[PDB]
């Protein structure tokens, strides 16, 4: 953002980004869960503090 | 000398299955309020 002109960013980000890889290597895939919410507690010490 | 008797005999009836009914429920009430000192840990970690 800023004084960047769109177009410029991206026939620049073709020249270098684009070696990047894409198709998944070993098409490995993350595998993302609704993960729980304990109710639980810690409490830590130190009465110097 | 016993006149008392039957009715007395009858409210023991009912009182066994209330105290049997509410035992087990206020008991387990109890396990439910203490269950967090019964199941938590503690440790000790010293700073250095
Ligand atoms: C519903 C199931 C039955 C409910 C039983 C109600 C009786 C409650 C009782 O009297 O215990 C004391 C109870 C305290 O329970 P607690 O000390 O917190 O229990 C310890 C924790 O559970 C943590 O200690 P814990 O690890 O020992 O807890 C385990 C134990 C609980 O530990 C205890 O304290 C024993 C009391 C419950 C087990 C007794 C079994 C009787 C059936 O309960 C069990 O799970 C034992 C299982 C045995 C099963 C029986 C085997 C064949 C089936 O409440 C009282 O303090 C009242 C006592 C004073 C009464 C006044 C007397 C009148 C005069
Ligand atoms: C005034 C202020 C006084 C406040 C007192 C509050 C006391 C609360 C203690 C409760 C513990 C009782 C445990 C179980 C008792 C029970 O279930 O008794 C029921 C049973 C029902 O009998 P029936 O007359 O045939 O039924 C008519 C319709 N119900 O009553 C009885 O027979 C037992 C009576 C003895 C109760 C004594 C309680 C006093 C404690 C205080």
């Amino acid at each position: 953002a800023g004084g960047v002109e769109h177009q410029q960013l991206l026939d620049l980000a073709q020249k270098h980004l684009g070696g990047i890889p894409w198709t998944y290597a070993e098409d490995a895939v993350p595998t993302l869960t609704p993960c729980r919410f304990t109710g639980s507690e810690i409490r830590h010490r130190d009465d110097a503090l | 000398s016993e006149p008392e008797h039957d009715h007395r005999k009858r409210m023991g009836l009912k009182m066994l299955m209330m105290m049997a009914l509410l035992v087990p429920l206020v008991y387990t009430i109890k396990r439910h309020k203490w269950s967090v000192l019964k199941s938590r840990k503690l440790a000790y970690r010293p700073p250095k």
